[PDB]
């Protein structure tokens, strides 16, 4: 919120490249309450150049914990543990491996088919219309059977 | 400056054993050194030349080991079936990327 | 060194065991070493096989069950006084003397290694692997075992000793002053101020040859001759004083024409009631208003000092590139490794061998663009 | 300008100054590792510190930071890399840390200072990276000092 | 323009922040600490014991959809679907064959 306007000739200028008789106090902050609890950034004035280096470096570490929360995969995960379970038990194991790690990719395959059509409108509505014919079917039938039990 | 504290030297009987150490200041890390070691009067006795890779002379293989304790920040040299030609004095050295140590040399006889 | 060819093979450990691998899993085969594209004139290199480079890397090493790629590489090593040590252009370092050897003169060179990780070859000769043809002359090659590579070096004999000091800087204008049971000397041309035990060392029992004190002399007479042969006298000899930090300082007291007139006036009135040296600080009339003119001289130099190193200091954290090449005299690559800086020789390349690409744009993307154009 | 530490922060177009407090050499120690456990992914920028204002005083943790200033915050933070080496300046004086550890404190008469403004006869070699393998396979960053301006 | 930028991105990050932390359940929580202040003490005895109610369903839905992730759950209960689906069209069938005789 603007406050007020000073003369220039309000504050002491530091005289020349070299100087003292300059007067000091040893800061203590004082930090605003909220900074404890809403996590509230505390004001650190304009960018220093070891300040933008040090944010520069917190962004890349950022972008890099977003980027593997993207690219880590529970089916890759459920791969990698698959994977050590079939090694431990040797040459029997390969021999299995070889052919369900080629089951569990077709049904990774299949999963991933099914979320893919229900991105498109026209697959979120017709499986929409399924559920409510089915349900209905269900109920309609459950009404003749509680209607023929009892004559 | 980094400091070795050099102890354990004596005097013992042929067929008896021993246990050198030096211990660093915190200057000076020994688990991080290039290498680490002890050389008789120079020749080389145990040393190691890199964090995880051992060397000793042919005459002390399987009767010499050492080790190191990153927490004490020292090193040490078991040395069993002594014999009087492995007599004379030990300098323990350590060295990081250039800046070279030595204690100062104790004497061991049998 | 027979042929140019690894064995397509190789020993690893990993469970703490053992292992042999075997490049794309066939039989042991002589596979022939060739040069790669980006080496440089100087540090050459050779691999069997360029799959780090290409794209789709991950790929290409998952189409085979093991993969093995031997390389050559000629590096620049460096090593100082006592030589107990080497560095290789590789930032890393070696833990023996490169002089050491079988030979008489060097089995008594430093070593850290054992006798079993160390072999020295005698008529050896050399194969070039991008001319396949045998070197005209013998050699000795000492051979090392690290844990992550092997290294190799021509052997030679130690060289002959040379003077323990070299000349660092000649300064024509250096102020001396007693301070504290120390001298403190200081000048515009260097902004170090170097500090001294008052007792002058006694170089002559030492240097033995006159290696630094020849040095010295010449130079201060050389200096002398060119800018104070018709304004100054010399007091006396020349004076050593080894200077914390470890430099050894050669110093040549001086009067001005002017300020020698004051001693002889002096020196004429105490007769009526020439050696400079005996008089220098004798007459606290004359000196007091000295202390006072140099001292502001001084003071002057260090105000200058602290604000020029201020903005230098500065100006290499953004860019200790073209910081460094003007303070080396010649364009080199620097980084910064926290508080210190590390430096290496960049290579030139003529201007006809460059070729610049038309475009600035990325295909693969279209979002992006390079931000500085591409060349080849 | 004012020939006494003290510590300065722009206020926009105008600077905020205060005095630094001094601490002595001796009542400062230097953690072993950079590494964060918490955290696989990130390490330390710049090595932690454990230290006293008085010698009989209560144990305080911080952060080094440029020029022998003590930071008590312990939030300069990058991605882990491979191949780091680095200097930190530490009481007239050098830590090495290599790999994220601690290896040894240097003497500031241990490396070549450069002359003040034009040096010669400087020894130099074509140095030649040689890249950790993880940097081709695991694809993980290799290091490359601090950053310039470009 | 750089440190301009700089201060761009941690507006930008602290933007995706939110969007991430900002889950419907505390959105919903909130609601109900509004109403339950307005209400006052004896509201209070209520508001304990919906407050683990609702607890429950956010537990229940979550424990379902950490269940929906796995590839095997989400095949099952696509069986289970289509086998429910199939039951209901033949029965629906069968009824319409007696229906008319
Ligand atoms: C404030 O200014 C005065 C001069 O007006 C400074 O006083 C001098 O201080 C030095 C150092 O103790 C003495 O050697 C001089 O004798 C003092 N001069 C006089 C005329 O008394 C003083 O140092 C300045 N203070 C600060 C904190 O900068
Ligand atoms: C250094 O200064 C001296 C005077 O202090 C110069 O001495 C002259 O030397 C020549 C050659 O011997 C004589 O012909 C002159 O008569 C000398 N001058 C006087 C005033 O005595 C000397 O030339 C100077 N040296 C250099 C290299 O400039
Ligand atoms: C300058 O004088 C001091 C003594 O006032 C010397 O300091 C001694 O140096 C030796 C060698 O390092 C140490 O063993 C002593 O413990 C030191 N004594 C004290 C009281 O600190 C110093 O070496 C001298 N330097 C020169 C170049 O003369
Ligand atoms: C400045 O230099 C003079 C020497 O030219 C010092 O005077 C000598 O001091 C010692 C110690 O008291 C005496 O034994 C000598 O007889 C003095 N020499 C002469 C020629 O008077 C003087 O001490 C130095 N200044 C300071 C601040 O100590
Ligand atoms: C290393 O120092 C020497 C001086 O000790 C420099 O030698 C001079 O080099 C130039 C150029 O070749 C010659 O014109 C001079 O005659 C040499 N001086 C002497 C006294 O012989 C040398 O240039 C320096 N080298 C580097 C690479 O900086």
């Amino acid at each position: 919120a603007y406050s007020h306007q000073l003369s220039r000739a309000d504050i002491t200028t530091v005289s020349t490249f070299i100087d003292l008789n300059i007067t000091m106090l040893e800061d203590h902050e004082f930090v605003p309450l909220e900074v404890y609890t809403r996590h509230e950034i505390k004001d650190s004035g304009l960018l220093d150049y070891t300040e933008v280096q040090r944010r520069v470096q917190l962004h890349d570490l950022r972008f890099a914990d977003i980027d593997t929360v993207i690219h880590a995969d529970a089916n890759a995960a459920m791969f990698a543990g698959l994977g050590a379970f079939f090694e431990g038990m040797g040459d029997l194991g390969r021999a299995v491996g070889k052919v369900v790690m080629g089951i569990v990719g077709g049904v990774v395959s299949a999963v991933s088919g099914v979320s893919s059509f229900m991105s498109n409108p026209f697959g979120a509505l017709a499986v929409g219309l399924l559920v409510l014919a089915g349900l209905a079917a269900a109920f309609f039938a459950f009404r003749y059977v509680m209607r023929l039990q009892s004559n | 400056q980094v400091q070795l504290v050099e102890s354990g030297g004596g005097s013992v009987q042929p067929g008896g054993s021993l246990r050198l150490s030096c211990a660093a200041s915190a200057s000076g890390r020994l688990s991080m050194s290039g290498a680490l070691g002890w050389y008789r009067q120079r020749e080389l006795v145990a040393t190691i030349t890199d964090r995880s890779s051992t060397n000793y002379a042919d005459s002390v293989k399987g009767r010499f080991t050492i080790s190191i304790d990153d927490a004490e920040n020292t090193m040490y040299l078991q040395m069993n079936s002594l014999k009087p030609e492995d007599t004379g004095v030990y300098y323990c050295n350590a060295r990081w990327r250039g800046m070279n140590v030595w204690g100062k040399g104790t004497r061991v006889t049998v | 060194n027979a042929k140019g060819v690894c064995r397509s093979t190789a020993k690893y450990v990993r469970n703490n065991l053992e292992t042999t691998a075997f490049h794309r899993d066939d039989h042991e085969t002589d596979m022939e070493l060739k040069p790669a594209n980006a080496a440089t004139r100087t540090s050459r290199g050779w691999h069997t096989t360029d799959l780090k480079y290409n794209p789709s890397r991950v790929e290409a090493f998952h189409r085979y069950g093991t993969t093995v790629n031997c390389i050559v590489e000629e590096v620049d090593a460096r090593s100082v006084y006592p030589y107990d040590e080497f560095v290789l252009a590789t930032g890393d370092f070696v833990y023996m003397s490169p002089f050491y050897g079988y030979r008489e003169g060097s089995h008594t060179e430093h070593t850290s290694y054992a006798a079993d990780r160390f072999k020295q070859v005698d008529g050896f000769y050399a194969r070039d692997l991008t001319t396949k043809a045998r070197a005209t002359a013998p050699t000795t090659r000492n051979l090392l075992t690290t844990p992550k590579f092997t290294v190799a070096w021509d052997w030679v004999p130690k060289r002959p000793s040379v003077c323990t000091m070299t000349k660092w800087q000649e300064v024509d204008e250096m102020l001396r002053s007693e301070y504290g049971g120390s001298f403190r000397f200081s000048s515009d041309a260097i902004c170090t101020t170097f500090t001294t035990n008052l007792t002058e060392y006694p170089l002559s029992r030492v240097d033995l040859g006159d290696c630094i004190g020849k040095d010295a002399r010449d130079a201060m007479d050389r200096i002398f001759a060119r800018r104070y042969n018709a304004t100054h006298i010399k007091v006396g000899q020349p004076q050593y004083y080894l200077a914390n930090g470890g430099f050894l300082i050669a110093y040549q007291p001086l009067l001005s024409n002017t300020l020698a007139e004051l001693y002889v006036r002096e020196h004429l009135r105490e007769q009526s009631r020439i050696e400079f040296a005996r008089l220098q600080f004798t007459y606290n009339h004359i000196q007091r208003p000295v202390n006072d003119m140099l001292g502001r001289v001084a003071i002057a130099w260090c105000e200058l000092c602290n604000h020029e190193l201020t903005l230098w200091n500065e100006a290499r954290k953004l860019n200790p590139n073209a910081i460094a090449s003007v303070t080396v005299g010649r364009r080199v690559s620097a980084r910064m490794l926290g508080d210190v800086m590390a430096v290496s020789t960049c290579v030139p390349v003529a201007a006809d061998n460059v070729i610049v690409q038309n475009s600035m744009r990325i295909s693969s993307r279209p979002g992006a663009c390079y931000s500085r154009p591409l060349v080849s | 300008t004012v020939g006494r530490r003290v510590s300065a922060r722009m206020l926009g177009d105008v600077m905020a100054v205060s005095t630094c407090v001094p601490v002595a050499a001796d009542n400062v120690i230097v953690q072993n590792s950079m590494r964060i456990s918490s955290r696989p992914g990130a390490c330390y920028s710049r090595p932690l510190v454990s230290f006293r204002y008085e010698d009989q005083g209560p144990l305080v943790e911080g952060q080094l930071g440029e020029n022998n200033e003590l930071r008590l915050t312990r939030d300069a933070i990058e991605p882990c890399t491979v191949g780091h080496r680095r200097y930190f300046t530490f009481g007239g004086g050098y830590v090495y840390f290599e790999e994220y550890a601690y290896s040894h404190q240097l003497s500031r008469a241990d490396i070549t200072t450069v002359s003040t403004f034009i040096d010669l006869n400087i020894t130099m070699l074509e140095d030649h990276e040689f890249v950790p393998l993880e940097v081709y396979t695991r694809h993980e960053i290799k290091d490359s000092g601090l950053l310039d301006y470009t």
